[PDB]
């Protein structure tokens, strides 16, 4: 299952 | 024993072409189980094992939701970089990421992942402590900062210690019959003249699973690795590996030389002879 | 920018048995950038009918991809895998030994 949190450098 | 759970993907921009091309793809140890292409289409998450088809639809739109955004996240990306970079707008440039975990043979959590490369290169990555992160570019120091004040490593701890490690505890018990398996290498050599003095002898494994094998081969039992070829394990296309190891044996000596297999499907390590 | 040379392997799925059915790899690994074009020849003539795995990736970075096609081998027909990336100056051909 995929981590559900956005994540952006 | 061991397992792992890992999620990869890569983003490549393509300046004038449309939107940048997106592949995600999800493992269990050796075995693939879940794909999303962006140029393909579904334009969803799908199955690539045969234990996974069997999820219901919550999962699928709920990966794929997720799967999605991932999309989306790594597009800013790309132009972030450029701009971190200082790059051309013309140029196409590549963002790879991959995240995951892995448990003992206790099944219980060891290890968490959370990695990022731009073009080919570590740019940023979570240490072991799941706490802190090492960026080697200056460039990748304005991400490490930003991460850092948005706490972003304490959310991903969470997900790595916790949900990661759930979830592949379920896959390897509903996969059970492919994951929890073994499928140990069957064996056989061939011999080949290369000139009236000299010989190829190849020692060969094929299907087995999970890939990690030893393949090696003893003159009087001492090591050659010097002097053995030894190819890259390779997939044969239906979820075993294939692997191959040689030494040119000089005539009359075809009973000096043994060739070893270590791999966890085998009762005992075998050692082989041309005889 | 960081280019990686693809290493190729032409292969059977299963060994080689003439007028028994089979698949025939090209499994292209250890490259960067993603970009590259793989055909399987049939007698040097291109086999239209090839699939590919979903692209990922290794420890270091590098990609691998496996190209196949479902084949009967012959005593006579001949098979190779010819490949072009942009740290090839020309297209690299490896023939199909029923031994590698």
């Amino acid at each position: 299952l995929l981590f559900g949190y956005p994540v952006y450098v | 024993g061991s397992h792992s759970m890992r999620y990869f993907f890569t983003s490549v921009s393509r300046p004038g072409r449309g939107e940048p091309r997106f592949i995600a793809v999800g493992y269990v140890d050796d075995t693939q189980f879940v794909r999303f292409d962006s140029d393909a289409a579904s334009q969803r998450m799908e199955p690539r094992a045969p234990w996974i088809e069997q999820e219901g639809p919550e999962y699928w739109d709920g990966e794929t939701r997720k799967v999605k955004a991932h999309s989306q996240t790594h597009r800013v990306d790309l132009g972030t970089l450029r701009g971190y970079y200082n790059q051309s707008e013309a140029g196409s440039h590549t963002v790879q990421r991959m995240y995951g975990c892995d448990v003992g043979s206790d099944w219980r959590f060891l290890r968490g992942y959370h990695q990022y490369a731009y073009d080919g290169k570590d740019y940023i990555a979570l240490k072991e402590d799941l706490r802190s992160w090492t960026a080697a570019d200056m460039a990748a120091q304005t991400t490490k900062h930003k991460w850092e004040a948005a706490h972003v490593a304490e959310q991903l701890r969470a997900y790595l210690e916790g949900t990661c490690v759930e979830w592949l505890r379920r896959y390897l018990e509903n996969g059970k019959e492919t994951l929890q398996r073994t499928d140990a290498p069957k064996t056989h050599m061939t011999h080949h003249a290369v000139s009236d003095h000299e010989a190829t002898l190849r020692c060969w494994a094929l299907s087995f699973y999970p890939a990690e094998i030893t393949l090696t081969w003893q003159r009087d039992g001492e090591d050659q690795t010097q002097d053995t070829e030894l190819v890259e394990t390779r997939p044969a296309g239906d979820g075993t590996f294939q692997k191959w190891a040689a030494v040119v044996v000089p005539s009359g000596q075809e009973q000096r030389y043994t060739c070893h297999v270590q791999h966890e499907g085998l009762p005992k390590p075998l050692t082989l002879r041309w005889e | 920018m960081i280019q990686r040379t693809p290493k190729i392997q032409v292969y059977s799925r299963h060994p080689a048995e003439n007028g028994k059915s089979n698949f025939l790899n090209c499994y292209v690994s250890g490259f960067h950038p993603s970009d590259i074009e793989v055909d399987l020849l049939k007698n040097g003539e291109r086999i239209e009918k090839v699939e590919h795995s979903d692209l990922s990736f290794s420890k270091d970075w590098s990609f691998y991809l496996l190209y196949y096609t479902e084949f009967t081998p012959t005593e006579k027909d001949e098979y190779a895998c010819r490949v072009n990336h942009v740290t090839l100056s020309q297209p690299k051909i490896v023939k199909w030994d029923r031994d590698m």
